[PDB]
RNA sequence: CCCGCCCCUUGCCUCUCGGCGCCGGCCCGAAGCGUUUACUUUGAAAAAAUUAGAGUGUUCAAAGCAGGCCCGAGCCGCCUGGAUACCGCAGCUAGGAAUAAUGGAAUAGGACCGCGGUUCUAUUUUGUUGG
RNA sequence: GAAACUGCGAAUGGCUCAUUAAAUCAGUUAUGGUUCCUUUGGUCGCUACUUGGAUAACUGUGGUAAUUCUAGAGCUAAUACAUGCCGACGGCGCUGACUCCCUUUGUGUGGGAUGCGUGCAUUUAUCAGAUCAAAACCAACCCGGUCGGCGGCUUUGGUGACUCUAGAUAACCUCGGGCCGAUCGCAGCCCUCCGUGGCGGCGACGACCCAUUCGAACGUCUGCCCUAUCAACUUUCGAUGGUAGUCGCCGUGCCUACCAUGGUGACCACGGGUGACGGGGAAUCAGGGUUCGAUUCCGGAGAGGGAGCCUGAGAAACGGCUACCACAUCCAAGGAAGGCAGCAGGCGCGCAAAUUACCCACUC
């Protein structure tokens, strides 16, 4: 079927080669995965030694890190945004290593809430009187001083990333590949990296 | 032609070492997978049956070990082919007699049958060091064994001495200039002498220098060196003509004179 | 169909493991015993070292 | 070097990372960007301008993720026309039996040349060392550039 | 034709940690290596079989790897071989420096703790943590 | 102890030389860029005195011209298929109701229920990866001791070189789609005690992971017969390189998207021929050479010609399967079955090459 030989390539010169041999196993096909986004649905290969691997497709939740925050969550993948590689892999909303996604971003607001004792980007506070300032302004005299005071000045979310939390969604990417693993985990986009992807798509679309 | 692993071995490609006919057949034992490399190993039924004439064929072979009369490192083996090799210790309890399998000094293994208290511990030369989890440190000798804490002084190249019923390295000795050794491969494969050098190669091949008990002087490769003592004084027992490598015509002039016909 | 034989296995498995643990657990003692032993003659290496340093760089 | 980001996605070296600190660590003389690099061994230098300066190889010796082990050859450059990588030609003499003579051969050898060398021009000595297959036709990486002779880079008062 | 003296004759060094003198002090071997190569000599590493070659009365030889002794059998045996050479070219290694290549400062800079200025900085000790 | 289920082997060996001209192959090196049934050695604890249903053989009824075709009916097992606990945790860190001296408080002090996670293997992210050459002030602290300050410590392993090995943190789990034994054989002991509460050795088998062995694959340098009546070749039908990915056991235009315009050649590239498989080797030979190597050892390739796959550690297998082409066999014309370049034997081709023998006694 498909294969991976070298064999049909012209050397370097320019000159053909014959073929000497039948294609092997060594060299196979099994063709792409295409990964969507929907409920899960993961197949098993069985490769050269036993070692089955698991081939992913329409995966809709992934693993996903704040780096700076060193806190990690599962979360869900809700679209793609930017694909270095080829255009047509957003069109489609295929999902490979390196693409950059739209995430849930409710977990890290939970975690940094608990964690600082302090709020995300919000409107207005009527929804914060029966819940939520229980959590926020934790009704205790031990500790929410000494602690929580520790946490504050260290709790100063830059500009991008505190105005990405208002919509709801984040900026991801994909640093595994969910056709060899079947898990689709990554990191959120910060800094320079974030600068560079959030022009680059502004740039394409519209 | 060949899609897996072979299993035969043709009687003119077999090591030249095991001292064989071309006349028997077309086949050789070829040694089934083991500790020991199978350029560099011997199978029971050449010891058995050409070396010590114990069995006459391979039916007789394989129904002396079915009898659970061999132990090769203290456990019994059963299969004929299996790959004994350097520094082992073969035990025949039925006829009380044990020998040691050591290159003489023309490249290949000898008959050499040694006291009951000597077949209880064997040398092993370190070819790794390495961590595993939860930081253990593990040994890895020239027959597969493993050890787990070793003591953090021991370091490639060295040779430890092991208990043959616990595993459990009794002692070592260091890979030091001034150190006895034997060659065990190359061209100087069985000779014994001092270190007194050790040329090193970054990146490839680092060569070592020795000196024998008589002046005469030959390199090999770091590869090859065997330390078998601390210096001029071996921890296992030594053949006979102990690796001196006598040229052929102090051979001739030794074989002449002492007229070494018959009784 | 249980057997008193079937039990005997069990209890041989059983016990095989609890050996395991306390192999595990002695050479892990001695060991740590040898390790801490070789700890000192580094101290006294170090100090040798340091001694004699002060010593050359007295003059 | 002042903007290194000329494809269509971020170039930035691995096992780096861009961390949490507070204002003014620099607005200007601290930019907050350390620099991964390794030595060879076998005795080669890690040029300074791998150090200091700024690019993204990642076939690149010193800086890169790229073993170098095996053979160690020599030669000189002949042709700098694709992107970081170099042709190099080895001239030898092979030696006929039948009569007692040498004739003269050579061999072409695409290889890759980091940025972190920027003094390089038709003529110059280069060592090489091997490395697992580059592309199709690479398999070595440019060590080190040497020009020590005559006609050399310019006129003699070093 | 290996040690060293007219300038040098492995040889300049720069220090440093490991073992070595001697009456805290005194000193040489250990680290770079001699611009590089080709050449030449030497080591390492290269399956066997075949080829050359050592031993051995297959009844001789072609072959083969064998075989030789002493006891009436009363030894429940002993001795001994299965060597060695060659294996180009390319790759690895260390001596030699004739021959043949290649190179050095002409609008200079080699060298000495020579200094002068500006400029970056390693992060050790001041006991430690920090301005 | 027949048969049948189950496990393993059938990828070795044997045969032939059609293809194949930097291809194979040879010497040399590299996997720090990969996989590896088995062997040997390490690893095995974070209804339980033992669970479920259902197929063979066997019994019985049949169908078709025909095959190592196979349907319906009735039973019964597992080291087949499928579930699934028990123990011994007396396990630390994060939480923080509350609580204790004097500085309220912050902080200089000491307990703490409560809850969460807590083995190895997978996936992503992050942290540390320790010892340089000396002193002077200021805020706070250990010790030589004191109620404002002087002398004095800084701690896995290895390589020429790793983004290595090991360690710490936050999560993730792939189940039907990791591990942590519902398996079989030999021979035995104490019972605050009357068969069980208990425990005791020796094996077989199975199994995640690491190392070893046997390899396999992909790479480095050098080496090739004749031909110019072959002088320019290669390139969206990838040609040479760059960035991101897909796929693959892994490195890699291997393949895709977007860029650059490169790469080889008179030192013979590119094309053509070979009654060309390569080598160890054979004949001849003063010295140099010339010719041969289908052929018993090593490597490669193929099973009439191409192509595509299943099972498996390992096959693009032909003593395996599925199609097309070329041949060819039986038919009850509906259908079924095939691959001797294995050993004998036969036809054809030719100038040209043996018995349709006996045996596993030797070598394996
Ligand atoms: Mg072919
Ligand atoms: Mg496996
Ligand atoms: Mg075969
Ligand atoms: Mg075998
Ligand atoms: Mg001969
Ligand atoms: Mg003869
Ligand atoms: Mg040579
Ligand atoms: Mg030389
Ligand atoms: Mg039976
Ligand atoms: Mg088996
Ligand atoms: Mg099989
Ligand atoms: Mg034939
Ligand atoms: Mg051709
Ligand atoms: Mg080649
Ligand atoms: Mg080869
Ligand atoms: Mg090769
Ligand atoms: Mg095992
Ligand atoms: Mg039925
Ligand atoms: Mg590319
Ligand atoms: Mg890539
Ligand atoms: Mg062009
Ligand atoms: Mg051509
Ligand atoms: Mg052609
Ligand atoms: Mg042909
Ligand atoms: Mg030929
Ligand atoms: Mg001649
Ligand atoms: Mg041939
Ligand atoms: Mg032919
Ligand atoms: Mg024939
Ligand atoms: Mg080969
Ligand atoms: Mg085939
Ligand atoms: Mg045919
Ligand atoms: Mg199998
Ligand atoms: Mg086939
Ligand atoms: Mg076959
Ligand atoms: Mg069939
Ligand atoms: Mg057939
Ligand atoms: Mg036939
Ligand atoms: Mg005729
Ligand atoms: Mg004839
Ligand atoms: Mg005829
Ligand atoms: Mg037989």
């Amino acid at each position: 079927g498909i294969s991976r030989d070298n064999w049909h390539k012209r050397r370097k010169t320019g000159g053909k080669r014959k073929p000497y041999h039948k294609k092997r196993k060594y060299e196979l096909g099994r063709p792409a995965a295409n990964t969507k986004i929907g409920p899960r649905r993961i197949h098993t290969v069985g490769v050269r030694g036993g070692n089955k691997k698991y081939r992913a497709l329409r995966l809709d939740v992934g693993n996903f890190s704040w780096g700076s925050e060193c806190c990690t969550r599962k979360t869900r993948i809700i679209d793609v945004v930017y694909n270095a590689s080829n255009n047509e892999l957003v069109r489609t909303k295929t999902l490979v290593k390196n693409c950059i996604v739209l995430i849930d971003s409710t977990p890290y607001r939970q975690w940094y809430e608990s964690h600082y004792a302090l709020p995300l980007g919000r409107k207005k506070g009527a929804k914060l009187t029966p819940e939520e300032e229980e959590i926020l302004n934790k009704k205790r005299s031990k500790k929410i001083q000494k602690k929580y005071d520790e946490r504050k000045k260290n709790a100063k979310i830059s500009s991008l990333l505190e105005e990405q939390f208002q919509q709801g969604k984040l900026l991801a990417c994909i640093a595994s590949r969910p056709g060899q693993c079947g898990r689709a985990d990554g990191y959120v986009l910060e800094g320079k990296e974030l600068e560079f992807y959030l022009r680059k798509i502004k740039a394409r679309k519209g | 032609m060949a899609r897996g692993p072979k299993k035969h071995l043709k009687r003119v490609a077999a090591p030249k070492h095991w001292m064989l006919d071309k006349l028997t057949s077309v086949f050789a034992p070829r040694p089934s997978t083991g500790p020991h490399k199978l350029r560099e190993c011997l199978p029971l039924i050449i010891f058995l049956r050409n070396k010590l004439k114990y069995a006459l064929t391979g039916d007789e072979v394989k129904k002396i070990c079915m009898q659970r009369f061999i132990k090769i490192d203290g456990k019994v083996r059963a299969d004929i082919t299996y790959p004994a090799g350097f520094m082992d210790v073969i035990s025949i309890d039925k006829t009380g007699e044990n020998f040691r399998l050591i290159y003489d000094t023309k490249g290949r293994f000898a008959v050499h049958r040694i006291t009951p208290e000597e077949a209880k511990y064997k040398l092993c030369k370190v070819r790794k060091i390495f961590v595993g989890t939860k930081g253990i440190p593990h040994l890895v000798t020239h027959d597969a064994r493993t050890i787990r804490y070793p003591d953090p002084l021991i370091k490639m190249n060295d040779t430890i001495q092991i208990d043959l019923e616990t595993g459990k390295i009794t002692d070592f000795i260091k890979f030091d200039t001034g150190n006895l050794c034997m060659v065990t491969g190359g061209a100087n494969l069985g000779r014994i002498g001092v270190i007194t050098n050790r040329e090193r190669h970054p990146g490839s091949f680092d060569v070592v220098h020795v000196k024998d008990a008589n002046g005469n002087s030959f390199a090999t490769r770091l590869s090859n060196i065997f330390v078998i003592g601390k210096g001029n004084k071996p921890w296992i027992s030594l053949p006979r003509g102990k690796g001196i490598r006598l040229t052929i015509a102090e051979e001739r002039d030794k074989r002449l004179a002492a007229k070494q016909s018959s009784g | 169909l249980v057997t008193p034989r079937v039990l005997q296995h069990k209890r041989r498995r059983i016990a095989l493991k609890k050996q395991r643990t306390k192999k595990n657990k002695e050479e892990a003692a001695e060991y740590a015993k040898l390790l801490a032993k070789r700890m000192k003659e580094a101290k006294e290496k170090r100090q040798e070292q340091i001694a004699k340093r002060r010593r050359l760089s007295s003059l | 070097m002042a903007d290194i980001q000329t494809e269509r996605a971020y170039q930035k070296q691995p096992t780096i990372f861009q961390n949490k600190k507070r204002v003014l660590l620099g607005e200007t003389g601290k930019e907050k960007l350390p620099r991964y690099y390794k030595n060879i061994g076998l005795g080669f230098k890690t040029p300074k301008e791998a150090i200091e300066g700024t690019y993204i190889d990642k076939k690149c010796p010193f800086t890169g993720n790229v073993s170098i082990r095996g053979r160690i050859l020599s030669g000189v450059v002949t042709k700098m026309k694709m992107q970081r990588t170099i042709v190099i030609r080895r001239d030898y003499l092979h030696y006929i039996r039948k009569y007692n003579r040498f004739e003269k051969r050579h061999k072409n050898m695409s290889v890759h040349l980091s940025p972190c060398f920027r003094d390089v021009q038709i003529g110059d000595i280069v060592t090489v060392g091997e490395c697992r297959p580059l592309s199709k036709t690479v398999r070595f990486n440019v060590l080190k550039v040497t020009k020590a002779a005559g006609t050399k880079k310019q006129f003699q008062k070093f």
